[PDB]
């Protein structure tokens, strides 16, 4: 979380994929790690 | 796995990496290891 508002859920969801997430499975005993909240960063292509 | 005309880099960091995040939840396994080369090719051993 960040407490002071300087992060969202979209930023901090991907960091920990990009940087929490693979160091974590490499844990013993852990079968599955699942992210819940917001989304995958995408291209976003808004037409008009 | 084939990534064709990719180099060996972007085969290792887009391929190699996350099918390893995901191999990392089998049980009795002893050490992993991946191989990709200029032919587009990726090879991942794991040894258990
Ligand atoms: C913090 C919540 C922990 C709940 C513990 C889980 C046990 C509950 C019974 C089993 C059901 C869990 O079912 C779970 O549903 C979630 C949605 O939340 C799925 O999650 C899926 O959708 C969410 C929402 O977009 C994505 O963030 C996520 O990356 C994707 O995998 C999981 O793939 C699945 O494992």
């Amino acid at each position: 979380f960040s407490p002071n508002g300087k992060y969202d859920s979209l930023y901090m969801r991907n960091y920990a994929t990009l940087k929490v997430k693979d160091e974590l499975a490499r844990l013993p005993g852990v079968g599955q790690i699942q992210i819940f909240g917001s989304g995958e960063y995408a291209m976003r292509v808004w037409l008009d | 796995a084939e990534y064709p005309g990719a180099n060996p880099k972007v085969i290792a960091e887009t391929v190699a990496t996350p099918l390893e995040e995901a191999i990392n939840g089998v049980e009795n396994m002893m050490y992993m290891k991946s191989v990709a080369g200029s032919d587009g090719v990726l090879v991942t051993t794991v040894t258990f």
